C-alpha cells in the first residue's frame, strides 16, 4: 500500500508510539520492544465508585 | 454541610493491580499496540523489493519466471511471498546464500 | 491513605470540570466546584508520567530476522535464545511495571484528596463538626460569596 | 505513615488469629481482637502481589547450552556475552525488587494501622484521651457487649 | 504527604547541622535545632538506598567487540542486535528508575517531617494553637532548658 512506517511486521505494519508490541517478535524498524503480554492498560484517572 | 470528594465516571474501563485485579477505573490510557494495518508500507521513505513467485536466488540469477528490473530501483528491505518457489531452475548449490541476502536487504 | 474508598466511602457524578473538588448545602447552589489547582497539577503530573513511560524508551533502527542453513543449527538457536531472552524480559518488567505503577498512580489520588481535606479542616478548625464521612457542618452556611473563598482556603476567625 | 514503631513503639504477640486488631481493658476480657476485614483485605492484597511476581514470568523451552570448536572461539565469547548479559539484568533487577517492594511491603501495615486507629479516632471524638501510643482511655468503660461493636466501628453519641 | 511544600510553604536556610529540626521564639534564642534522630536515621537509610543502587550490580570481565569478515554479515548484525538490545534495557531500565525513585526519595522526607511535626502535636496536645503553617504559639514560652528538651520530646501536662 502507499502508507509510509517506522515498523513493518511480516502481517503488516504499526503504529509504533507506544513502547511495547505484540504483533510478531521479528520486525524491521525502530519498534516497540516485543511483549508476549495481551493487556498493558495504564491508570489515569481514579476508581468509579457511582452507586 | 461541606463535603470533599471526587470525580467518578461511566467507564468501563478496567485495569490490574498489584495488590488487586481488574480494578475498574475513570480514566486510562494504552501502552500495547495489540493491532496491525494489514499492509506492507514504505520504510524509510523507499518501498520494498518485492520478488513475487520469485525468490532472492531467482531474481538476480534472472530466472524466466522473475520479472527484470526496468529502472534503477533503491528499497529498504525485501518482501518475499509464501510461494516464491522460482529459484535455481538449474539445480545446484547456492554459495552463501544468505549471506547474499543480508547484504541485499 | 485512607481518605478514597475509606471513610469517603463513594464517589460523585456530578462534577464534569475536574477531578477534586466541593460540594455545599448551605441556602443556595447545591452543585459541585473543581479545584483547578489540586487538579491542574495532578495532570501536570500524570500526563508527564504517561509521557516518559512512553518516550523514554529510545530504539533503534533493527531488523530482527536471521536465516540459517541446516549446518547452522547452532546459530539458528543462539539467535532463537537472545530473542527469547529479550521477550522474557520486556514482557515481565513491561507488565509488573503496570501493575507497579499503578498502585502508585491510585496513591497520588488518596494523598491528594486528604491533602485537601487537610487544607479546610486544617484552616476551619472548631468551626464545623468534622463528620468523618469527609464532609463539614457549617455553623454560619456560609453563601455563594463566602463559600467559593473557601476553594482559595481564605476565612477569618 | 509513623504509625508502626513510631507512636505505636513495639507490637503485640498474643493475637493468634490475624495481624491487626485491638486490645481493651475494662471490666472483664483481656484480650485481643481480630479485624477479619482490615486483615483479610491485607492477605487478599499480599498473596495477590507474591502470586504476580511468581506467575508474570513466563518462559519457554530453552537449551541454554552451545559447543563450539577451536576455530569458533568468537561464537564462543558471543555466546557467553549473552549469557553474562541476561544473568547481569535479572541479577539487578530481581535484587532490587527484591529490595524495593519489602519497602513497599512495610509501609502497606503503616498505612493500615494509621487508618484503622483513624477509623477510630475519627469515630470515637472526644469520649477518650488520645494518647500518644495508640491507645484511648475509655470514659465509660465498655463491656464486652459494646466494645465487640467498635470492631465493627458503630458508636452512638 | 501535605507537609512538604503544602502547609510548610518554603524551608529554612539555618540550619547548617542537619535536615529537619525547629525554630523557636520564646525569650531567649532565636536559633534552629537539628534532630540528630530524625536525621541520622534518614542519613543512615539514604546512603544504604544509594550504596545498594551502586553495588548490586556485579559485572563480570567482558570484551564487547567482535570482528567479522565480509562473508559474516549475519553475524555481525546478529552481534550489534545484542549490543542494541542491552542499551535498550538498561537505558530504558535506568531513566525510569532514577525517575521512580527519585520521587520515593522526595516522599521520604515528606514522612519524616510529617512525623516529627506528629511527634509533638500529638504529645502537646491542647497548649498550643495549632497554626497551619506548621508551628505552635505556645502558652508558657519555654526558655532553653525546657525548648531542648521538647527536642527529646519530654514534657509534663
Ligand atoms: C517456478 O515455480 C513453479 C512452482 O511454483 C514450478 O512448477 C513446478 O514444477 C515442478 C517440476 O517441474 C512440478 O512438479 C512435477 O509435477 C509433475 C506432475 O505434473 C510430476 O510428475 C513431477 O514428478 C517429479 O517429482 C516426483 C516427486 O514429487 C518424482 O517421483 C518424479 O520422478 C519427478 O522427479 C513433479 O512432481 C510442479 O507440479 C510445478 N508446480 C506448479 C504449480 O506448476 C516451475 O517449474 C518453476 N519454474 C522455474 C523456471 O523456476
Ligand atoms: C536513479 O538514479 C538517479 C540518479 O542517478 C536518482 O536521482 C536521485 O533522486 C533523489 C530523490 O530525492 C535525489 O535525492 C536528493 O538529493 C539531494 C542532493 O542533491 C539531497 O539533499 C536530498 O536530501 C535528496 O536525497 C538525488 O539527488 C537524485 N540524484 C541525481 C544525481 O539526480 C533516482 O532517485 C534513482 N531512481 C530511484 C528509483 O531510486
Amino acid at each position: 500500500d502507499e502508507c509510509d512506517t517506522k515498523c513493518q511486521t511480516p502481517q503488516g505494519a504499526i503504529n509504533s508510539s507506544l513502547p511495547f508490541q505484540n504483533i510478531h517478535p521479528v520486525t524491521i524498524g525502530e519498534c516497540p520492544k516485543y511483549v508476549r503480554s495481551t493487556k498493558l492498560r495504564m491508570v489515569t484517572g481514579l476508581r468509579n465508585i457511582p452507586s | 454541610t461541606i463535603c470533599i470528594g471526587y470525580h467518578a465516571n461511566n467507564s468501563t474501563d478496567t485495569v490490574d493491580t498489584v495488590l488487586e485485579k481488574n480494578v475498574t477505573v475513570t480514566h486510562s490510557v494504552n501502552l500495547l499496540e495489540d493491532s496491525h494495518n494489514g499492509k506492507l508500507c514504505r520504510l524509510k521513505g523507499k518501498a520494498p523489493l518485492q520478488l513475487g513467485n520469485c525468490n532472492i536466488a531467482g531474481w538476480v540469477l534472472g530466472n524466466p519466471e522473475c520479472e527484470s528490473l526496468l529502472s534503477n530501483r533503491s528499497w529498504s528491505y525485501i518482501a518475499e511471498t509464501p510461494n516464491s518457489e522460482n529459484g535455481t531452475c538449474y539445480p545446484g548449490d547456492f554459495a552463501d546464500y544468505e549471506e547474499l541476502r543480508e547484504q541485499l536487504s | 491513605f485512607g481518605a478514597i474508598a475509606g471513610f469517603i466511602e463513594g464517589g460523585w457524578t456530578g462534577m464534569m470540570d475536574g477531578w477534586y473538588g466541593y460540594h455545599h448545602q448551605n441556602e443556595q447552589g447545591s452543585g459541585y466546584a473543581a479545584d483547578q489547582k489540586s487538579t491542574q497539577n495532578a495532570i501536570n503530573g500524570i500526563t508527564n508520567k504517561v509521557n516518559s513511560v512512553i518516550e523514554k524508551m529510545n530504539t533503534q533502527f533493527t531488523a530482527v530476522g536471521k536465516e540459517f542453513n541446516k549446518l547452522e543449527k547452532r546459530m539458528e538457536n543462539l539467535n532463537k535464545k537472545v530473542d527469547d531472552g529479550f521477550m522474557d524480559i520486556w514482557t515481565y518488567n513491561a507488565e509488573l511495571l503496570v501493575l507497579l505503577e499503578n498502585e502508585r498512580t491510585l496513591d497520588f489520588h488518596d494523598s491528594n484528596v486528604k491533602n485537601l481535606y487537610e487544607k479546610v479542616k486544617n484552616q476551619l478548625r472548631n468551626n464545623a463538626k468534622e463528620l468523618g464521612n469527609g464532609c463539614f457542618e457549617f455553623y454560619h452556611k456560609c453563601d455563594n460569596e463566602c463559600m467559593e473563598s473557601v476553594k482559595n482556603g481564605t476565612y477569618d476567625y
